[PDB]
């Protein structure tokens, strides 16, 4: 996954996205219920 | 049932990649595309 982010975040500034200097970003949904997730995030898991 | 090796490469080949609509890429080249395929066989060599 660390690796699909970085690979669409080349084009994006500015900074270029390396291996070397990527770190995890961790959120918790809040939802009522597991089914209103419809689609997959953007860049997400 | 048992994988077949030859069988999973063709379906692999086949796997799309992240935000799959304007991506265009496919196969074993994708990050995940690429784990699947290596999960799949460690899969295979359990259920053997």
């Amino acid at each position: 996954m660390k690796q699909e982010v970085t690979r669409n975040h080349k084009k994006k500034d500015g900074e270029a996205w390396s291996l070397d200097d990527v770190v995890y970003s961790t959120t918790v949904k809040e939802r009522e219920k597991e089914k209103d997730i419809e689609q997959p995030p953007a860049e997400g898991v | 049932p048992d994988y077949n090796d030859v069988e999973v490469r063709e379906l692999v080949s086949k796997l799309g990649g992240p935000n799959p609509k304007t991506s265009t890429e496919r196969g074993m080249t994708v990050p995940l595309n690429i784990f699947l395929y290596q999960e799949v066989t460690r899969m295979q060599r359990v259920i053997g």
